[PDB]
RNA sequence: UUUGCUCCACACAAUAUAGAUGGAUACGAAUAAGGCGUCCUUGUGGCGUCGCUGAACCAUAGCAGGCUAGCAACGGUGCACUUGGCGGAAAGGCCUUGGGUGCUUGCUGGCGAAUUGCAAUGUCAUUUUGCGUGGGGAUAAAUCAUUUGUAUACGACUUAGAUGUACAACGGGGUAUUGUAAGCAGUAGAGUAGCCUUGUUGUUACGAUCUGCUGAGAUUAAGCCUUUGUUGUCUGAUUUGU
RNA sequence: GUGAACAGCCUCUAGUUGAUAGAAUAAUGUAGAUAAGGGAAGUCGGCAAAAUAGAUCCGUAACUUCGGGAUAAGGAUUGGC
């Protein structure tokens, strides 16, 4: 079965872009932050916050944080089914640092 | 197994070894044990 | 994936064949020496014989080999069985025991054959491969994809994945690098300028820097080590048979 | 704004974000860097590279057509408050 969830994950984008050229790592954060995204819960359609965007490339091409907690819904598609019938909507939680939190189960009403 | 049986005198020595270098390799390890680093930097921000 | 698959029998339709047509018949060794037989003291021994080629030995008669009746042997031989053994150089074969069964040209009889017409044209050998039956049998994997990075231009290589001593994502701990974070505090700080009750420590502003909490904080696998924590994942694709 | 500055670097107004794209990071490349010790032994030849460099103060040879040579050479200094 595919159930509905929304978890809220800190994702580590250091390990992931170290070593990539300057000009292509926020660009590698979007790519890599989708791949991260499927990992959890295989949606493979994957739709990103415009907050995520700014938040991602918040400090330029070159400077993307090392570790971002993001938060990702598992939802039902709507319209002439786009292949697979779920995706996953990703965006930015507000906090201080993203350091210390493990991954958690956001109970939904 | 050599194949065959060296006189080398250099294969012949008996060895004893006097100590064996344990520190970090993983960077420009200083102390051998744990013990060491501990009574050498004294009690840090954690501990305790 | 729906068909299947495997061994043995005998049964058809193909298909191929460096070329069946009585038998590939097992010492070793020397050659200015040997084989065989025989005896022995088992040896560089004694006696006898042989070669001068396989121009041998074995087998061979029966409608491409039929049907039929007997004697004499107790043998020969083919077949399917069976008792023992031996053979690893590629042994896949060899000897041996016990019956059973067909044939026996060892010998003596009774029949058959034509007209396929005076040669053409005639015995069918063994490979594969597909189908058929009746019986016995056995009931997996590789690839794509995904993943590891002891590997890598791409292919290839090496790992991992079906409820686990699993795997991943995070968190924790250890390891490392740098050199002491933000914030708060100080009768620390060259001094200058304000204002008051004008100073047994007078306050207010401005002030690099200094000191304390602070070997603190930040980073740490991305090809570091590790884990009683949290959360998640775990049957998509394709192909293969003697 | 820095600064001697119409330099270089950063910005405002205005204007573009247009030059096929995705995945990897073998060799050999083109362009950019760095090397222990030695220091031209390389090479036709220091080619290429490296080193020097602003400013203030001090200092300054042969020669000379007396104008030069001359930023000769050689030195000290430079932030913040
Ligand atoms: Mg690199
Ligand atoms: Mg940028
Ligand atoms: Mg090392
Ligand atoms: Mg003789
Ligand atoms: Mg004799
Ligand atoms: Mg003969
Ligand atoms: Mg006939
Ligand atoms: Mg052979
Ligand atoms: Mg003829
Ligand atoms: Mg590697
Ligand atoms: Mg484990
Ligand atoms: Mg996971
Ligand atoms: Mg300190
Ligand atoms: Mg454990
Ligand atoms: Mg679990
Ligand atoms: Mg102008
Ligand atoms: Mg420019
Ligand atoms: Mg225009
Ligand atoms: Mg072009
Ligand atoms: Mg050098
Ligand atoms: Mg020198
Ligand atoms: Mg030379
Ligand atoms: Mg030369
Ligand atoms: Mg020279
Ligand atoms: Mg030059
Ligand atoms: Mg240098
Ligand atoms: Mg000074």
């Amino acid at each position: 079965l595919k159930d509905v969830v929304t978890r809220e994950y800190t994702i580590n984008l250091h390990k992931r872009l170290h070593g990539v050229s300057f000009k292509k790592r926020a660009p590698r954060a979007v790519k890599e932050i989708k791949k991260f995204a499927k990992l959890h819960m295989g949606t493979d359609d994957v739709r990103l916050a415009p907050e995520l965007n700014q938040a991602i490339w918040k400090r330029g091409v070159k400077g993307v944080e090392y570790r971002l907690r993001l938060r990702i819904s598992r939802k039902r598609n709507e319209e002439e089914d786009a292949k697979n019938p779920l995706f996953s909507y990703v965006e930015p939680v507000l906090v201080a640092s993203a350091k210390g939190l493990q991954t958690v189960v956001v109970e939904e009403d | 197994k050599s194949l065959y049986t060296n006189t080398s005198r250099k294969a012949l020595e008996e060895v004893s070894l006097k100590w064996i270098d344990t520190a970090s390799k993983f960077g420009k390890g200083r102390f051998q044990t744990p013990a060491e680093k501990h009574a050498f930097m004294g009690t840090l921000k954690k501990d305790l």
